[PDB]
DNA sequence: GCTTTTTTTTTTCACAATCCCGGTGCCGAGGCCGCTCAATTGGTCGTAGACAGCTCTAGCACCGCTTAAACGCACGTACGGATTCCGTACGTGCGTTTAAGCGGTGCTAGAGCTGTCTACGACCAATTGAGCGGCCTCGGCACCGGGATTGTGAAAAAAAAAAGCTGCA
DNA sequence: GCTTTTTTTTTTCACAATCCCGGTGCCGAGGCCGCTCAATTGGTCGTAGACAGCTCTAGCACCGCTTAAACGCACGTACGGAATCCGTACGTGCGTTTAAGCGGTGCTAGAGCTGTCTACGACCAATTGAGCGGCCTCGGCACCGGGATTGTGAAAAAAAAAAGCTGCA
């Protein structure tokens, strides 16, 4: 459900590692289940610590 | 046939600066790239290692996928999307 | 005059670009001849599934690119932008890695 | 004759005693009805052997002890002496106790 | 029922002695209390589980120690 | 063999858990052998990090 | 080079902690004993897998081009880190209070054991349909070019501070 | 209160990267199909474990001691964290250099499958002794204590260095 509502959210068609990853990282109790597991070809959920940004006005 | 190269060095700053890039990292320490190369060499040793004995185990002359994935788990850095 | 970018705008771009993608982020050969470099040390003329070669190396960026997140969060600890390998040694050591 | 060892100076001598020494360091009782408090949110009327509640204990404050032990490694690398709420919350970050 | 506070300030002190820490900041007695509850939590809940799957209303040694285990945090000297 | 040992250094003929913490504690094979192990009734091995300790007079 | 004053060095007095004697007391290591239950001996029976032999997957080597990527250097910004500085959140040590710890007594839930009986799961042989591999096609998706949007940053005009006068007094 | 300078915040574009569409082409998802082997049916046979019955263990409750430990306040020192400062390490952007990646081709170790036979391990029934639970003794070890020793500070006292004066060739 998860992966394909990710995939919807790209314009994609098909499911690929990428939705996965981001079904699962993006889900507190999917992600603790995986909380050891690498996914192939998944990347990583949009992160950039705060204080690595310029000030925002 | 050949002994292979002083290869530890093909991974380059630039390759460095991308993984610490997906990382989130903005500045990175001139050190840092040579102590990665350490870091990542004793990585693959430690599973490459595991994946052989699976490998010497099965008397087999050709490291497959799963003795890759086999040791990976073993190691706790289990691997989706390879077998098993 | 020229354009550019102050220290720190680029950086902050191949953030974003590189979280946003999934390809391999080290070069696919080198990492080849050095997993076989690796493999010698414990057994001589040994064959690589290529599937083997890129599991490996699947594992291993995951590997690192975790680190480095480890270490961002140490470098920051230390009211740091810039990592170092004082920062990688504490997650190492934290992590359980080393000693 | 108003003698006062100066700051930091008993807490180094209490480092020092209490890693020479084995015993647990929680109140054994306290402990004890914490377990059964936290026991009834899961199943009512529950008993315990006591070596139950001290398996409990010996494994809390190892956990503890070493949390402790990683924490302090944060602060240092914050160039702090003293342990800090947010020094734990790395500690545990770097673990994967928590996000 | 808060038994946490039963966590004295004192003995929170003693264990971070034995952790080589010399200066603790006072929110640290609550963050500690915090975690030392999460941590029970996890290891009383498995400890139970299986106690209600071996249909007992008595939690033994083993239950704890196989708890224990689960989470990785394996005990030697309770019946391993 | 070890905890033997480190009974007869501190004037014991009985081998008790702090004797096989300590073993095993300052034995870098046996240590990684059992790392994520919890020795009850073991303590830990004195260590106070350097930068804790006064200025040497 | 002298005075003064601030910092650092040195000794000189203290105090928990340790250790070596002695001595004492208690309980659990460590050994004994009388079973019994689990390892051993022996032979039967069925198939798990070393081994030889064939197939043919796929792993390695080799080359020469295209160009994306790595490399090295010029240059200066904003970072790390040193130094300096103040307020107070911490540790030390009083005295008074609290409840844990013990030793012991009293009750009973419930843990754990025994034997009994049968519903349920292993095991088989025959039956057969689902899920395998092989195969084919066609629409999603990767790739590109081109144009619209988005966000960075430089330089030039308004607000909006210190930051240093001017009294004022 | 004045007044100038920095300094902060806001305004005006110019550029460069990123985003988004339609277009084009390629290949792998998707599904059909035919055959195989692994699920299903419908048998029997054995024992795992549910169940009731009982023993007695160890969990629970309560009491009252005697401390050792918690607590709560008084007082100040050293530590955290803000502010200030300087030097250069590391990001950015450029042109030069290097080799990864592309695909193609050829050569083959070795992955992987089959068929043959037998050594070996499960699995019987029978013999039996090593290791189990229980129970008894006595020495190791905890405990005290005291008084000597030493390791570990803290204060106060002496040296050296810092800051301010100075006068002098
Ligand atoms: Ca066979
Ligand atoms: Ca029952
Ligand atoms: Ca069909
Ligand atoms: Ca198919
Ligand atoms: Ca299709
Ligand atoms: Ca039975
Ligand atoms: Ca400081
Ligand atoms: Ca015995
Ligand atoms: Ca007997
Ligand atoms: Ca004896
Ligand atoms: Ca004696
Ligand atoms: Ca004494
Ligand atoms: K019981």
């Amino acid at each position: 459900e998860l992966a394909g509502n990710a995939a919807r959210d790209n314009k994609k068609t098909r499911i690929i590692p990428r939705h996965l990853q981001l079904a699962i990282r993006n889900d507190e109790e999917l992600n603790k289940l995986l909380g050891r597991v690498t996914i192939a070809q998944g990347g990583v959920l949009p992160n950039i610590q705060a204080v690595l940004l310029p000030k925002k006005t | 046939r050949k002994v292979l190269r002083d290869n530890i060095q093909g991974i380059t700053k630039p390759a460095i600066r991308r993984l610490a890039r997906r990382g989130g990292v903005k500045r990175i320490s001139g050190l840092i790239y040579e102590e990665t190369r350490g870091v990542l060499k004793v990585f693959l040793e430690n599973v490459i290692r595991d994946a052989v004995t699976y490998t010497e185990h099965a008397k087999r002359k050709t490291v497959t996928a799963m003795d890759v994935v086999y040791a990976l788990k073993r190691q706790g850095r289990t691997l989706y999307g390879f077998g098993g | 005059k020229p354009h550019r970018y102050r220290p720190g705008t680029v950086a902050l771009r191949e953030i974003r670009r590189y979280q946003k993608s999934t390809e391999l982020l080290i070069r696919k050969l080198p990492f080849q001849r050095l997993v076989r470099e690796i493999a010698q040390d414990f057994k001589t003329d040994l064959r690589f599934q290529s599937s083997a070669v890129m599991a490996l190396q699947e594992a291993c960026e995951a590997y690192l690119v975790g680190l480095f997140e480890d270490t961002n969060l140490c470098a920051i600890h230390a009211k740091r932008v810039t990592i170092m390998p004082k920062d990688i040694q504490l997650a190492r050591r934290i992590r359980g890695e080393r000693a």
